């Protein structure tokens, strides 16, 4: 492997090539933004609840930004559930409804935005990209809308019409591309249990779990997106993520600092 | 399955390769398409070519993520675009962004009988990883916007006459063996390169409404005109969309 | 008076709960509306609905001023007009954006026969104090642009037969009778619901050229088509602006 | 009043029913920017005079922005009013002349801001929620256009078709929205005086009034837009208003420090 | 020479003065531009006039640079462009904004006959140096597209007959003779004012398709009409660039 | 020459009458932001080249916001000199091409951009607008790309279709337009020679010359465009640049530090 042969394979082979493939994974390997960290606040989880929720977690990020640099996205919730309930009985695809829910995470994302303009934290379009505010030890974070720009071209789940990738995915795919050093799930739940703790009595806390035993327990699609599970294990620079519950005062300060609180799901 | 949005639409995809050799390739092909416009309706969708591997070549130099030359290679695609358009200008013809094709091509196609945009698929840093190449790319933009609208129809036009079962152009060029008619789950359990993105036989497996997928040779004049009207000019594409 | 911009509008404002009711009241709509594209060159505008709502809890719950509440509401309305320019995209209709509306509505409406936006004025944080429900909705924006482009008509299609004395579905059904005709100052001195913003009456005492409006019910076919042909068959408001 | 009920009339009453606006007027009350003030630079009262009016205020500007965080607002002026004229005479209505001032507001805040920028002070598109700037120290500051957002959705006078809501209401609803200290109007003239002080040589000063005061004597329509004057007694954030002469030096770090230059004027 | 993307264009630029005369010079202009609607395919561009005049006096007072002038002068000729074209607004008449008359003048021009833009150029502060006032104006934007896009000609609508060798109204107006015809070259080895902008005649240096350009009076009512068909009604300029 | 008589000049003559333009020459001179330097990235000389060339430079430009201001503009290279190619042989105007070599100039600059992101230095599109980065000694620096905004309205060049105003062009005028005081282009040369160095083995190298001087030895068109020669000629901020080789290390930090390394092109 060396530079010249790459060159002559990407002027002379078809993208396809598993000999160009091989090569150019061979790359340097630069990390845009090392030393942030991303974190979602669940829409339906924790925005939607309102007051009682997202007051002390304005807090918590007001504390934590003195010593991190945050980057926080928004999910959609339960309007964006109405709309795809009335698109879905209409038979829109699922790139309309991909639209569709992208506003709704601009909505949460404008109302914890506007909570914490009195502190210097903006609202971007652009997040990786906002290289001024995350610099700042005034400022040190920003925060940004979670859903993909696939729009209307969301590819399709193998059944239904609701977007795969939505806002869990839209905010680890920022965290692998610029090359983030933690990915942080902020939920309503303290982890991910053996089944689903809101319609079983039984359920027993995981603290710790491979996406692989993850799949062979039917636990796929649980406390997070399935797709995002996939994504996981294909990503180059976070190869783990944290899940924990956003309504325990103080969890997301705790975990910032290295604590083992909630789920920690590896790729391998 | 979800309705049609546009089932009046015929889409055309040119790749990046086809504008690469310049006016050679370009005026027959410019003229194809004005006798084309009064026949369909067109969005015609440009490829990237040679520029967005040079592109490559300095973004993986410097170490960038996949995210990071995925727009990179769009803009060259949108470039072309610009050039095609350029030249059917006096036909009423002009180049969209992403956003109007996304939302507003039903009022744009009723002022005028095509427009043209950039096959590349908005995914920018959002790309998903695993690859140091950006993976959702021309061809694979292309049926996605094709399938979303219930389009009745796809078209690829390349600089070969369809798919071989090796590189034509390569360093087997001797064992290589034109394939007429192929199904994307075949194509997909092969090794070995394609004209076609890997990631097209992906999204034709979760397809709704594209039924084949046509791959010409647009340096041959009249198979582009002979593939839009379902004449087997090509190798044919089966998507695994059932027929009613 | 100002001169009319665009006598030859037709502008419809469909209510976002009409919307709410997903594909068993917005299926028999489209084909409505649908029929009605070669009879008037429309400007058809979607209010916001329960999502309105939920966003106003919430936010509400946040203590956000009327400001923030008001670019809040319109979004849900913006997300209507799309669903509904979705299902009409084959007929040629899209929906345009604000901006759009504001200065190129003529060149979209000679290139297609109706287009779709939403019925929220642009006020955003600079909306009126004094409550804490923004007062400048659906309702208020549809008619200062019917008004101010001087259109032929403008109808406002709800999920009530009209209006009446109270509100139909509220507690006080038993007591509440339909009113065939009134005017805009009569109803500005009452007090109770109405199922129209009451900025709209205030809007309509300053009007230049709209003299009357009608509220008509959406839910039953065929009656958008005869208000939009001045039959009465629903509540008709008079503005006060006086005839030549 | 509680938030359940709250939520239930949200969802099965109209927003017109009082039953729900009284519930609603019970809600928090959020400021954004509680420590801003907000200036409005006027139009024809001192940008259109040039060197000799706008150089002193830069550097006040400069100087107040040390202690004082400031949100600045442009007027349109004599340019606007030339539009008005040549658009009122072909019968254009309201709504297409407020597009036509905002255009001259622009002109006057790129002046400004041309003047400003060296010493770190941006033009701006979103001066409410522009957080970096207005949080570091080193900035403090943002210039603005001060005409509505209202575009052809203007609301018209009674009578005529001059834009009733121009740049003095559109500085005055951004200092109400965003919950800002201190509203200040920059103008040509020390304050309110009994009649127009430039048309009428006996007028007698008036350091302090109220608006209900002003209408009882026909002052309606002076020094400020009227349409302003009833926005202030709806206010909630913003219950009064200062107005004074920016052609006197120091005039304006004055007034930023809570000296009673020019005329108070209260919403009750 | 390169190809005309629409050689079937017709460019006509309204100066700011002209504009300024308000409606006792511009409603006579907006009827004889409706009557020639269905003539031809016309961009109609518009200048500045005296309020960029204003804005060069406070801009000048505070010691701006020449690159910070020009855009605020081209605002002005924005201006007059929304309200000639909200004049012709119920002809399907619409401003359009510059990269869409940069990028899709075509297809806006197959849905309706005319559309109006600014006719200053996108310089901004990017403005050459020497003069402080900016040198690339109202008459050198619009030939510059006219010439880019091989239109079949650019008229100059002014408020006076022609060129003449001195101005008409200022000190020296006893001595001012019209002159019918004259050459960019003439024209640009003479010292005096002119109607035109100087750096007009440098653009007609290095034309390509542009050989003569009518300059017409339109507060005289036909005029126009007549220069679009080619009639000697004013002073022609012409560029130096040879017929076939 | 008074305000009053160029008011009255500017008011009754064409803008074209020397005796109004005579007027306007004798106003003040503002310079927007005066203590800042304009520094061009070659494209073809530099980011082309990859990591060996760009890495080093990065380094120096993160040492060199310490002490300079620095307003960073990107070239295009060879990807423009495809676009060309392509669109001359179908017979496209000079306009058309100004477009196509804007994209190629974005794409460097937002590479270049992404490497300085975690230095807090942003890719802006305004750069002589946006004073907060410029302001702040954290960040101190921004990056632009650096072709004209002409697009169609390009003037084109007395014989093909080249466009003659490119990426030197475009940061001069930055750096003109807003007063700077010092312009610097990186290339891959160590200077200005009597012939071009990679063709002619002779060559001498010139460390001073003046434009006239330029011209009448045939040097006119080498190391910079020739267009930019002449509105060097014609600046009224800039009245000289310097070019330096951007693949010597250090050389950049030196030529900020008021090393005469490379050449010295004046205009008089
Ligand atoms: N199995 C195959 N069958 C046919 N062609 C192949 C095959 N494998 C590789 N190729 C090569 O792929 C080339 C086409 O390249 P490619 O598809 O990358 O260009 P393009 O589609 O024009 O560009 P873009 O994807 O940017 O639009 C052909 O010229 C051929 O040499
Ligand atoms: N006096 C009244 N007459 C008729 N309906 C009333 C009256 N008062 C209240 N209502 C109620 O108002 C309801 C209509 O609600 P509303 O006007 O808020 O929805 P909408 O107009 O569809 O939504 P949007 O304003 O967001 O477009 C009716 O179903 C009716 O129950
Ligand atoms: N040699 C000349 N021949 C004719 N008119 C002249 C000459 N020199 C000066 N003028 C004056 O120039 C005036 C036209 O002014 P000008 O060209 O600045 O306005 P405009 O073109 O309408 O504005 P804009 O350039 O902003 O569109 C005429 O009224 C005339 O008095
Ligand atoms: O991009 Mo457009 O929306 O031709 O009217
Ligand atoms: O939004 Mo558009 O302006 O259809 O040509
Ligand atoms: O500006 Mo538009 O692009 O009328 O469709
Ligand atoms: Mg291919
Ligand atoms: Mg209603
Ligand atoms: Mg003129």
């Amino acid at each position: 492997n060396s530079t010249a042969e790459l060159e002559e394979l990407l002027m002379q082979r078809s993208l396809t090539d598993p000999q160009l493939q091989a090569a150019a994974a061979a790359a340097a390997d630069f990390r845009i933004l090392p030393d942030a960290t991303v974190i979602k606040i669940g829409g339906q989880s924790v925005i939607d609840r309102g007051r009682a929720a997202v007051y002390p977690l304005v807090d918590e990020i007001v504390a934590a930004r003195k010593n991190h640099k945050l980057l926080i996205g928004t999910g959609a919730g339960t309007r964006a559930r109405h709309l795809y309930s009335i698109a879905a009985g209409l038979g829109l695809p699922a790139g309309v409804l991909a639209q569709l829910g992208s506003s709704v995470a601009d909505q949460n994302a404008a109302m914890l935005g506007q909570l914490l303009a009195k502190h210097g934290i903006p609202v971007v379009g652009g997040a990786g990209l906002s290289a001024v505010p995350l610099s700042l030890a005034e400022v040190n974070a920003v925060v940004f809308s979670g859903m993909p720009p696939y729009k209307l071209w969301m590819r399709p789940a193998a059944e239904g019409v609701i977007p795969p990738y939505r806002t869990d995915a839209g905010c680890f795919l920022l965290a692998e591309q610029f090359g983030c050093k933690q990915m942080i799930f902020v939920k309503d739940e303290d982890g991910l249990y053996t089944a689903n703790p809101k319609t079983s009595k039984d359920a027993t806390f995981i603290p710790r779990i491979s996406v692989d035993e993850m799949k062979a327990k039917g636990l796929h699609d649980s406390i997070l997106e399935f797709p995002v599970l996939d994504l996981l294990q294909s990503a180059q620079h976070v190869r783990e993520v944290q899940v924990v519950n956003g309504l325990v005062p103080g969890n997301l300060t705790r975990a910032l600092a290295g604590e083992h609180v909630g789920t920690i799901i590896t790729a391998s | 399955r979800p309705i049609r949005l546009l089932p009046w639409l015929q889409v055309v995809k040119i790749g990046g390769r086809v504008m690469d050799r310049g006016a050679d390739a370009i005026l027959p092909l410019v003229e194809e398409l004005r006798k084309l416009l009064p026949e369909h309706r067109l969005l015609i969708l440009t490829g990237a070519g040679v520029r967005a591997r040079h592109v490559f070549s300095v973004g993986l130099d410097l170490g960038l993520p996949v995210g990071s030359l995925a727009p990179l290679a769009a803009s060259e695609a949108g470039q072309n675009g610009h050039i095609l358009a350029a030249m059917l200008a006096s036909e009423g013809v002009s180049y969209v962004e992403h956003p109007t094709v996304a939302d507003q091509l039903a009022i744009h196609l009723s002022a005028t009988r095509a427009v043209v945009g950039s096959a590349f698929p908005p995914y920018h840093h959002h790309e998903f990883p695993g690859s140091r190449i950006p993976p959702h790319r021309a061809d694979t933009g292309a049926f996605l916007l094709a399938d979303a609208f219930g389009a009745a129809g796809l078209t690829i036009v390349e600089n070969v006459d369809g798919i071989y079962t090796a590189d034509p152009n390569g360093p087997d060029r001797g064992q290589a063996r034109f394939l007429p008619e192929t199904s994307a789950t075949d194509l997909a359990k092969s090794e070995g390169p394609l004209p076609v993105d890997r990631a097209l036989l992906d999204v034709m497996a979760t397809a709704r409404h594209i039924e084949r997928v046509q791959v010409v040779n647009g340096l041959v004049p009249g198979r582009l005109t002979a593939a839009l009207r379902g004449e087997h000019v090509g190798t044919l594409i089966r998507t695994g969309v059932r027929p009613a």
